[PDB]
RNA sequence: UUGACGGAAGGGCACCACCAGGAGUGGAGCCUGCGGCUUAAUUUGACUCAACACGGGAAACCUCACCCGGCCCGGACAAUUGACAGAUUUCUCGAUUCUGUGGGUGGUGGUGCAUGGCCGUUCUUAGUUGGUGGAGCGAUUUGUCUGGUUAAUUCCGAUAACGAACGAGACUCCUCCAUGCUAACUAGUUACGCGACCGGUCGGCGUAACUUCUUAGAGGGACAAGUGGCGUUCAGCCACACGAGAUCGAGCAAUAACAGGUCUGUGAUGCCCUUAGAUGUCCGGGGCUGCACGCGCGCUACACUGAACGGAUCAGCGUGUCCUGCGCCGACAGGUGCGGGUAACCCGCUGAACCCCGUUCGUGAUAGGGAUCGGGGAUUGCAAUUAUUUCCCAUGAACGAGGAAUUCCCAGUAAGUGCGGGUCAUAAGCUCGCGUUGAUUAAGUCCCUGCCCUUUGUACACACCG
């Protein structure tokens, strides 16, 4: 028995927690979030990824191992959570996506010009009107540079944001 | 007579399911109440911007607003549904 | 508090960013050029206590 | 310096199931699934620690809780010390 | 008790309930404040009979008050010397002896839902003092 | 007597028995609606909670 | 053969039921006279003083009032009472005798039969109220 | 500050110089004329077009509009 | 040539500028924050705006990072455990610490001048940038402007530019109504019966009508629309009629900058340092509260436009597993039993305060002021001494509107007044909100002080901290 404005600011902790938890663990997975759909006979984890084979394991042991590690984190009963790892179409759409995908050719050594202009491009053909991509650190210098990728047109006040 | 509980953060997806729950049920020849609005239930959250002690006094409002409608007769995700007798 | 803050404390590197090798180089920035099933152990618990 | 009985819990349950989950909460008098046992959840933090020091698991965390996840190393020592035959397996096998 | 002026109400029925002698008047009412907000006794020697008369004219208007009902009535600000002042309760043990009081006088009845009403008794005496006023205006 | 003294100390109240429950640091707390989490941390998972900013 | 109308101060609703009988003006069941600030006692007897008693010697008015403070229940009230003698003469007597009414309190006040806007502003950080700064 | 944006003034032209024979002097019949024949995602800025256009409605009556 | 800067000129804007004024602050006491002193330690960050009631920092322990004492390993990985007795002798655990050589690990340890992320500030000022065309060998320039107008590079207009993008605006949440819809036994009204009192009162009881009041969905409504005047009779402004309104309050917020803040918010983090006689970690005790003093936010006042004593009478925001209602006990602070509420249901019709109406007080350091101290009663907690708070009695200080200076503010605003939230075992002089009462002056100007732009100058370009 608890209040509903502790009932919903839980439902919000317990997504915010899921969703950091899989962040830390499919990053190497194209992970772009998640969409928790509560029913109350039991509930579903929708995971979003851009590489599902990565999600499920070598016979889908990774799925097995995250939907019985949520259940013993949240107490879950058993069989009484369920995880469906899906796949989001045109990646350049996502920011998530695509900073994960400049931050895997960052920590192979390429640039930060010829990998931010690679990936803007990507963008840019995957049907979007605008993008912005901004790269600040110190790298190979004691001084911290901030390099900043602009391209087509990008809406920075109001509700439209 | 069944009285169903309907809380959810977003009136759109709260009345969606809202009126083909009356719709549904009014079909079956079933004499139900209309949709009794509660008073919204805003969950303020003020809360200091800065991570430090630097900051010209400047705090962000945040809000949680919880929709609660009841249908008395005789699904979205974001929605709770609960009913009794 | 330093009295001149814009003046670096360091002689390694100024309050301007200056890049190595003018951004060449591999881990560095970028150059201004042209680049474009069997039973599990709750079963085998039971085998082994049932004998 | 853990207890024979309560060394082998914590990889019996790690067995039982391929995940092991633990808050990190050095104070924490029972561990919330071994709660039956009297096992201390420093020591289920302390011997999963040994565990991944020797590639026999991978660990995450979320904000106080690692998330612990047996490998083919693992399971192949588990079953070892456990003194298993290779026919068993983890519930996430 | 309305049609009338409430505050020559509570004195013209204070002056019956004195008249009327069977009012308790506890021993302690020439020692104690009516709260801890206040700096000094009641300047009125007869406080009790015009708090009582006060008292019963509450529970005409909203019936099953109670004790912790009338300490709120009769709050006000309470100061705090050099800090800011802030609303205080009355006293409750003024309060409740001055309900016990009203109801040996059988103007007084427990609620069977909250706390203390009126008696339709209690409720004919308050509307002759209510009479008393208005012809006397 | 170790076992009788370590972590002997009474953490029932206070600043001390309570931290935040993502970085597990005591200051700034926000216990307000359950939320058992520091002001820092509560601005960074203020979306996925639900806490959004109207006004 | 009675109306209900609401007369709105800050946060102080009024609610006027006029109903036909004799000259019966009361609020909270109290006559209009007996409301307890006496200063702003003329303020509740405008709608009356203005129209005059034969207007309202036909019609019995109960006001229900909650909500603000003392001096806006005073508003609220001659507005309630100003707009239910109105929305009668307007639904039970001719529309002449209502513009024989209205042109009366409008001239004198604006107040009686038009509720003003103004409320209270949200406070901002960093001062003590809506405008002033530390 | 009465004074209207590009957005305003520019969608009011292009309403004129195509439907000039739908406007007239009344904002209100206006007000549903851009309604329809365009599809403006606000209310308050339909109101600020149909009220422009029934501006320069009474500018086409006594001559031409530079715009 | 473009920036940057100037102690050059011009122009413009803004109650974080002024004018006209209001409330003050600076003076008093006290509460707090920062220096300075002192100290086994008085942790520390931050120092013009843009440090100093700030780190949501109201610290009894914990927090805790400081100080002085004692354990503990929580020493990955490649015999040893505890313990009765008393100020040294035995027993117990059983491969789980085996000691070393390896070289992991954790920090509220340093570095915010190694960084990320947020945030503050420049500046919420209006600024910024492509395409095509034009000027130049070129960097670049024009567009992006003399002027008018606007809250606004907002527009009109001028026009080698034309057409656009970001910002502004629009947008989002807000309050102002709509007797028109949609509906309400967790909201009410009204008509009814019932019944207490002398047709009036009734939040005193009951289920039929339907939505005015209450709640909240949808759709309407306002757009300088109408009128008059001033204006390139343009952009707009002013004044009026109508009307719920004729500039409503947040949020969001560009290009670009700071050597701005934050490693003490992070299992964000590089490096350095400490690593078991520890800068890890636990448990005690103390400190952060220490006081010749120099300041910064505040509260209470200096009264009769008032203090008291008593009567009467009105809120809204919001919280609740702890919030609290009734019957008893007590002078108060308390206590106690029975209850309700995981909430439009109970607290709760939130009987708030100021205010209003009586009653005494009568230039008076006084029934103004309640600072400083004494003696007691309680509550919170493991424990309050350096008084945690709270109550009662007594003690009755400076302070008679406050120097040079200086702050905030244009309508439900200032100010008064109380309430709620955050902090919270105990808990507001702080802060974030809320309602209540409710103005004076102003619809203006570059005079001051701040930035912006143009022009101008430069040996500056790490850009005058040159
Ligand atoms: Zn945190």
């Amino acid at each position: 028995q608890i209040s509903k404005k502790r009932k919903f600011v839980a439902d919000g902790i317990f997504k915010a927690e899921l969703n950091e938890f899989l962040t830390r663990e499919l990053a190497e997975d194209g992970y772009s979030g998640v969409e928790v759909r509560v029913t109350p006979t039991r509930t579903e984890i929708i995971i979003l990824a851009t590489r599902t084979q990565n999600v499920l394991g070598e016979k889908g042991r990774r799925i097995r191992e995250l939907t019985a590690v949520v259940q013993k984190r949240f107490g879950f009963p058993e069989g009484g959570v369920e995880l469906y790892a899906e796949k989001v179409a045109t990646r350049g759409l996502c920011a998530i996506a695509q900073a994960e995908s400049l931050r895997y050719k960052l920590l192979g050594g390429l640039a930060v010009r010829r990998a931010c202009y690679g990936v803007l491009r990507f963008i840019m053909e995957s049907g979007a009107k605008g993008c912005e991509v901004v790269v600040s650190g110190k790298l190979r210098g004691q001084r911290a540079k901030s390099m900043k990728f602009v391209d087509g047109l990008m809406i920075h006040s109001g509700d439209p944001v | 007579r069944i009285r169903i509980t309907l809380t959810s953060r977003n009136v759109k997806s709260l009345e969606k399911v809202c009126a083909d729950l009356i719709r549904g049920a009014k079909e079956k020849n079933l004499k139900v109440k209309g949709p009794v609005r509660m008073p919204t239930k805003t969950l303020r959250i003020t809360t200091r911007k800065t991570p430090c002690g630097e900051g010209s006094k400047t705090w962000d409002r945040f809000q949680m607003r919880i929709h609660k409608r009841l249908i008395d007769l005789h699904i979205e995700p974001g929605v709770e549904v609960e009913v009794t007798i | 508090k330093r009295e001149f803050d814009r003046h670096s404390g360091s002689d390694r590197a100024r309050m301007r960013p200056e890049d190595k090798r003018g951004g060449s180089g591999p881990r560095n920035w970028g150059s201004i050029k042209e680049a474009f099933q069997e039973m599990s152990l709750d079963e085998w618990k039971l085998l082994q206590d049932q004998n | 310096l853990m207890p024979k009985k309560d060394r082998i819990a914590i990889y019996e349950l790690l067995f039982k199931e391929g995940v092991m989950v633990a808050k990190k909460d050095v104070h924490m008098p029972k561990h919330p699934e071994l709660a039956d046992k009297n096992v201390p959840n420093l020591h289920v933090m302390k011997a999963m620690q040994s565990l991944k020091s020797r590639g026999y698991v991978k660990e995450q965390f979320a904000w106080r809780h690692f998330y612990w996840y047996l490998t083919n190393e693992g399971i192949q020592y588990l079953r070892d010390f456990l003194h298993l035959p290779p026919e068993i397996v983890p519930a996430t096998l | 008790v309305k049609d009338v002026n409430q505050q020559e109400f509570v004195r013209a029925l204070a002056a019956f309930l004195k008249k009327s002698g069977k009012l308790k008047v506890p021993e302690w009412v020439d020692t104690v404040k009516l709260a801890k907000h206040k700096e000094l006794a009641p300047y009125d020697e007869n406080w009790f009979y015009t708090r009582a008369a006060s008292t019963v004219r509450h529970l005409y208007l909203r019936g099953g008050a109670g004790v912790g009902s009338m300490t709120k009535i009769y709050g006000g600000r309470q100061s705090n010397g050099v800090m800011p002042s802030h609303f205080s309760r009355g006293s409750k043990s003024v309060a409740r002896k001055v309900l016990q009081a009203l109801e040996s006088l059988k103007m007084v009845d427990k609620d069977p839902s909250g706390g203390r009403k009126l008696t339709p008794q209690g409720q004919r005496d308050l509307d002759r003092i209510a009479g008393q006023v208005a012809a006397a205006s | 007597g170790h076992q009788q003294l370590y972590w002997s100390h009474p953490r029932k109240f206070g600043q001390g028995s309570r931290s935040c429950r993502v970085c597990s640091n005591r200051h700034g707390l926000i216990r307000k609606y359950g939320l058992n989490m520091c002001r820092q941390c509560f601005r960074q998972y203020a979306k996925d909670i639900g806490f959004v900013k109207n006004c | 053969q009675s109306v209900q109308v609401f007369g709105r101060k800050k946060t102080a609703t009024a609610v006027a039921h006029c109903k036909r009988g004799n000259g019966l003006i009361k609020v909270n069941g109290r006559p209009l006279e007996m409301i307890e600030p006496a200063t702003l006692q003329y303020k509740l007897l405008e709608p009356v003083l203005l129209l005059g008693k034969e207007r309202f010697a036909g019609v019995d008015i109960r006001v229900r009032v909650k909500g603000g403070g003392h001096v806006a229940q005073v508003y609220a009230i001659r507005q309630a009472i100003s707009k239910s003698l109105v929305a009668y003469y307007q639904k039970y007597v001719d529309e002449a005798s209502k513009k024989e009414i209205k042109d009366i309190l409008i001239q004198y006040d604006r107040t009686l039969l038009v509720a003003d806007p103004r409320r209270c502003e949200s406070k901002k950080f960093g001062g003590p109220g809506a405008r002033a700064r530390y | 500050g009465r004074v209207r944006t590009k957005t305003v003034k520019k969608a009011a032209r292009v309403i004129i110089e195509k439907y000039y024979t739908r406007l007239g002097n009344d904002f209100h019949t206006n007000k549903r004329v851009c309604e329809e024949i365009a599809i403006i995602p606000s209310k308050k800025l339909r109101n600020k077009i149909a009220g422009y256009v029934t501006h320069l409605m009474k500018r086409i009556q006594r001559g031409p509009v530079r715009g």
